[PDB]
RNA sequence: AGGUCUGUGAUGCCCUCCGCCCUGGGCCGCACGCGCGCUACACUGGCGGGGCCAGCCGGCGCCCGCGAGGACGCGAGCCCCCGCCGUGGCCGGGACCGCGGGCUGGAACGCCCCCGCGCACCAGGAAUGUCUUGUAGGCGCCCGCCCCCACCGCG
RNA sequence: ACGGAGGGGUACACCAGACGUGGAGUCUGCGGCUCAAUCUGACCAACGCGCGCACCUCACCAGGCCC
């Protein structure tokens, strides 16, 4: 299956495989305090978040559910550091683009 | 059939043996690719389809839960002979963690501190 | 030079604090002052065999 | 068919309830808990009371009178 | 080729580093905006701050002079709905000081907490002072 | 430092090992050496824990020693660690001679405290300092932090007798 | 003759008829000396994309909106992997301040988010504290008071 | 009861080590200052202690209804 060859070569591959633009001015969440760098990263998000669908056969996934896979810490703050969320509309348009039940969304 | 558990701290692992999986990730594709030999240890110092799933804890109790399963789950193998015998021997000069599993467990915490042993600083001026 | 020394038996400790322990090493039976762990037919490098420990 | 929640704070009144029914026929054990410091004002060394409440279900999907002890079918 | 020096709005670069952070040694600029600005104005960001064309600095100074005339959005520009002029201005160079003063003139003129607090040079911002300095 | 506490025979191929040695007394003599060395190596709160990361420099260093020396990446260590450990102490302040564990367990913490002071505020790597450390408490010589200091606590027991 | 009549229909004895309520403020004011703590002072590190594991028990789908945050409905961090910066108060450190956008609320002076501004701080004198196994320490999560809000305390 | 009296024990109190605190900014409490009021207690065994102060909680301040 999938399953039977890394992830770290999938989304990469996968991504050298397959489009908005507020991929420009957005950073991927309130935790990370730069945008990515490498330009591909859309593709290489895009390319995670499908690869992470299709482990998913039965159940449905929903994109809150994806922004809380996609998440790190806010630092700089003198303060106990905190885990924070990503963005939404970024995700949830990710998975509009690779659309084409009860609940989400589900692969195939 | 054949059933084994494996635990370390809070992880517990259970191995269907029949005449290799663990979390459907196969043995050398388990995430610490450094802990990989850890794991490797009793299958290349002593095959069948073993099947698992582990869940608990944390990364290094997760590798100490399955390892163990996968001894104890090919020490049941032979039945009441001399290899029933000396197996669970070299895996004991090996390591004796590796049939019995390891029995500590984090202390509870007590009021006016961080931790099981760790007070605050007493200030008399 | 160094005079490899080995102890035969354990008297007790010494210092006022724990800390030192009184050995028998060894065709002699000096008696000599020990710092740290030391069990039975263990070996200690001698920089002399001239004193013997008081006591 | 026919639902029977039997809910008691005592294990040896619970466990004697379901004992007594089967003498005519995941919900587990959950707890009430609080702390608070042991004196009235506060002066001295900080000690603090830790309560603590258990209650159990016992679940009869169905197809003796003790008190203290609650019942409801629905 | 490359040159070790981009002597650019009355301050100073060194170069041999990294354009993206180094174009930060003007003030009023930050990382996020040597980012937005550099690609929009088709530039490779790092490679080095020696070699930066003279058509790229053109391109580069049409960028910054006018940042919501090339989709730089509003939440990202700085001086966002001024007392002075009703328009999301782009305060980008070192006469930010003649807002910050004449800021300071008009609350010396209307009175406010604030400004005199700021008189007085201590906090304003509701923040405690109990403690010893 | 001797044949009764260096541990090269009882030991799993990397050096991380879980289970327990310091609930005994003369147990960490059976701890295997390249796993005694890590778990110092995971030292300062700001590295409390971190075993793994300190696995990534002792195989590392390994991979220093053989590509300067061209000797077996782990003769140097044992040796390494027998040339340290002070032979006298000062205790009224008298020479007392030290245990043969305690010089294997003393010379490992010297071993690493040379790394750690002479890697702090350096470009180059903490793991490179453990590198040139370990290979110069090899043939003995005074470029290795733990050889020198050595040399001067026996200097204070030979003359604080 | 520690503390507590300011927690109570516990209360003796004195004094007030200082009872109840309505609005506005203060307890949070500040040269200054103390104590308990939080974030640091970097390469055993910071940044960008990816992988993935807890327990005290516990709701989340559709969307909009850079974000925070709206309208409508139904039942984990460390760490690892790959890259960048290169000993420079640098991309360490994030205080202080200048606009905007939001939430609570009869009411912000309370709290969040976006851009900009980048303080002090180079491991700390004389002194001083705590600890023997899943322990020190590092990492994060949850509950309490709570209109909003943890650097606190119980876990 | 106490002894710079003798004797016998013992604890992370010391030994061997580790992690700290005191030096910076910052949150919080205490003092002292100011104020119409900045309500108040407690000085090893007070001082993140009297369970999160816009209003209420409030005991304190400037005024104003009712019995
Ligand atoms: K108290
Ligand atoms: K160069
Ligand atoms: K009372
Ligand atoms: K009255
Ligand atoms: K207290
Ligand atoms: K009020």
């Amino acid at each position: 299956s999938v399953t039977r060859v890394p992830a770290d070569v999938f989304i990469n591959s996968f991504a050298a495989h397959l489009c908005p633009a507020f991929t420009d001015y957005v950073k991927t969440g309130v935790s990370r305090q730069y945008a990515p760098r490498d330009a591909d990263w859309f593709y290489i998000k895009a390319a995670s978040v499908i690869r992470h669908f299709y482990i998913s056969g039965s159940h449905s996934i929903g994109v809150a559910g994806l922004a809380r896979k996609y998440s790190s810490l806010q630092k700089g703050k003198t303060t106990p550091h905190h885990t924070k969320r990503a963005s939404c509309k970024v995700i949830r348009s990710i998975v509009s683009q690779f659309l084409g039940g009860e609940r989400g969304r589900h692969i195939s | 059939t054949v059933h084994t558990l494996g635990k370390k701290k809070n992880s517990v692992a259970v191995a269907f043996v029949k005449a290799i999986l663990v979390n459907n990730v196969p043995l050398a594709l388990v995430r610490p690719e450094i802990l990989r030999t850890k794991v490797s240890e009793p299958i290349m110092i002593l095959g069948l389809d073993m099947n698992i799933k582990v869940a608990g804890g944390g990364h290094v109790s997760q590798i100490y839960a399955v390892r163990q399963a996968i001894s104890r789950g090919v020490l049941a193998s032979v039945k009441d002979e001399a290899a029933r015998s000396e197996l669970r021997a070299k895996l004991v000069s090996y390591d004796r963690q590796l049939v019995v599993s390891d029995p500590r467990r984090c202390e509870a915490k007590k009021f006016g501190g961080r931790g099981a042993r760790a007070r605050r600083q007493k200030s008399y001026r | 030079e160094p005079i490899n020394a080995r102890v035969i038996e354990v008297l007790g400790r010494t210092s006022s604090r724990g800390g030192i322990t009184q050995v028998k090493v060894e065709k002699r039976q000096i008696i000599r002052n020990v710092i740290g762990p030391v069990r039975k037919d263990d070996i200690l490098v001698l920089m002399e065999s001239e004193r013997e420990a008081r006591r | 068919k026919y639902t029977i929640i039997v809910v008691g704070k005592d294990l040896k009144l619970v466990e004697r309830y379901v004992k007594s029914i089967v003498k005519e026929g995941r919900a587990p054990v959950r707890r009430l808990t609080i702390t608070t410091r042991k004196s009235p004002c506060g002066e001295g060394t900080n000690t603090w009371h830790r309560f603590e409440l258990r209650m159990y279900k016992r679940t009869f999907w169905v197809t003796v009178v003790i008190p203290g002890i609650q019942v409801t079918v629905e | 080729d490359y040159r070790d020096l981009l002597r650019m709005f009355n301050t100073n670069i060194q170069g041999k580093v990294v354009l993206e952070c180094a174009l930060v040694g003007i003030k009023g600029i930050g990382r996020r905006f040597a980012n937005v600005a550099l690609k929009k104005a088709n530039i490779d960001v790092h490679k080095r701050a020696g070699e930066l064309t003279a058509a790229e600095e053109d391109a580069l100074m049409k960028v910054l002079e006018d940042p919501l005339s090339h989709g730089i959005p509003a939440w990202m520009l700085n001086r966002n709905n001024d007392f002075e002029s009703g328009k999301d201005m782009h305060i980008l160079v070192n006469t930010i000081a003649s807002t910050h003063r004449a800021d300071l003139e008009r609350l010396r003129k209307t009175r406010c907490e604030r400004g005199v607090r700021h008189h007085h040079n201590l906090k304003v911002r509701g923040q405690h002072t109990k403690s010893t300095g | 430092s001797l044949e009764a506490y260096i541990s090269i025979d009882n030991h799993s191929f990397v050096p991380h090992s879980a289970g327990r040695w310091s609930a005994k007394r003369f147990r960490k003599a059976k701890c295997p050496v390249v796993e005694r060395l890590t778990n110092s190596l995971m030292m300062h709160g700001r590295n409390s824990g971190k075993k793994l990361m300190a696995m990534k420099t002792v195989g590392e260093a390994f991979e220093l020693i053989n590509l300067y020396t061209g000797k077996n990446p782990v003769q140097v260590l044992v040796d390494a660690v027998a040339n340290s450990g002070p032979r006298e102490d000062s205790c009224r302040r008298q020479s007392v001679d030290v245990s043969p564990l305690r010089r294997v367990n003393i010379g490992i913490y010297n071993i690493a405290t040379g790394a750690r002071k002479a890697a702090f505020r350096k470009v180059r790597p903490f793991a490179e300092c453990l590198a040139e450390e370990i290979m110069n408490a090899a043939a003995g010589a005074d470029k290795s932090y733990a050889i020198s200091q050595r040399n001067s606590v026996e200097r204070i027991a030979v003359s604080n007798r």
